[PDB]
């Protein structure tokens, strides 16, 4: 029946009630608590380097990535369970989060970094050892490309932290990999 | 605000 596990659910509901935070005080009010430290002073608010992840911006990308959040993130809850999803997300948030604010600072946010991880780590579990049950369809690799494209070439209407979105894929496929090593 |  129910497609989505406990924390892939919990992701979601959370996505959503920063979202509506957001529209009720503004994007602004809600990054000065939940982004990346931006100051010395909150470097030991250690929920800022993971909630950063949670904010978007505009209804095109909180959709989007929810989608591939739900789909990837379902996936590898179902088959590799809900341990392994927690783990593959807080690194992703974390490490993803830490090339973008090094290239390009601490006004970033959205879930992207983590759905990138999601593709690159079911994509090359699913290669490398295919008796895990998880494997990343054609169609999905193909959407991904191009929105990877889209997201290089400034194809949104919106300014992109490609950063943290191929961070996130390169922690995803390093993870999967040595997951299957064996 | 970059979004990822
Ligand atoms: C606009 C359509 C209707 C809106 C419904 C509002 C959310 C109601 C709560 O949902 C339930 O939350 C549970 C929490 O653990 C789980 C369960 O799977 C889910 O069914
Ligand atoms: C946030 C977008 C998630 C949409 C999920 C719709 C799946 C319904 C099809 O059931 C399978
Ligand atoms: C908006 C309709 C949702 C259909 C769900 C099909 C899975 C698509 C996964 O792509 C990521
Ligand atoms: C560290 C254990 C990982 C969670 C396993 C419980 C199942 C939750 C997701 O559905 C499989
Ligand atoms: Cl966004």
């Amino acid at each position: 029946r129910e497609r989505a596990g406990p924390v892939t659910w919990v992701m979601m509901i959370a996505c959503v009630v920063v979202f509506i935070a957001m529209q009720i005080l503004g994007d602004q009010e809600v990054m000065l608590w939940l982004a990346w430290p931006f100051d010395p002073t909150l470097k030991f608010e250690f929920w800022r380097y993971f909630t950063h992840a949670l904010m978007h911006f505009s209804l095109m990308h909180i959709l989007f990535n929810l989608l591939w959040w739900w789909y990837l993130g379902g996936a590898v809850e179902k088959r590799l369970g809900s341990g392994k999803l927690i783990v593959i997300t807080l690194i992703s948030a974390l490490l993803s989060g830490y090339v973008q604010q090094k290239f390009s600072g601490p006004w970033f946010g959205g879930l992207s970094g983590v759905v990138y991880a999601l593709m690159g780590y079911v994509w090359l579990r699913g290669e490398r050892d295919p008796q895990s049950g998880i494997y990343l369809q054609r169609g999905l690799i193909i959407f991904a490309l191009i929105w990877i494209v889209a997201g290089w070439f400034d194809l949104f209407g919106m300014s992109m932290a490609n950063g943290a979105h191929i961070a996130g894929l390169a922690v995803g496929l390093a993870m999967a990999f040595v997951d299957s090593l064996n | 605000i970059a979004t990822a």
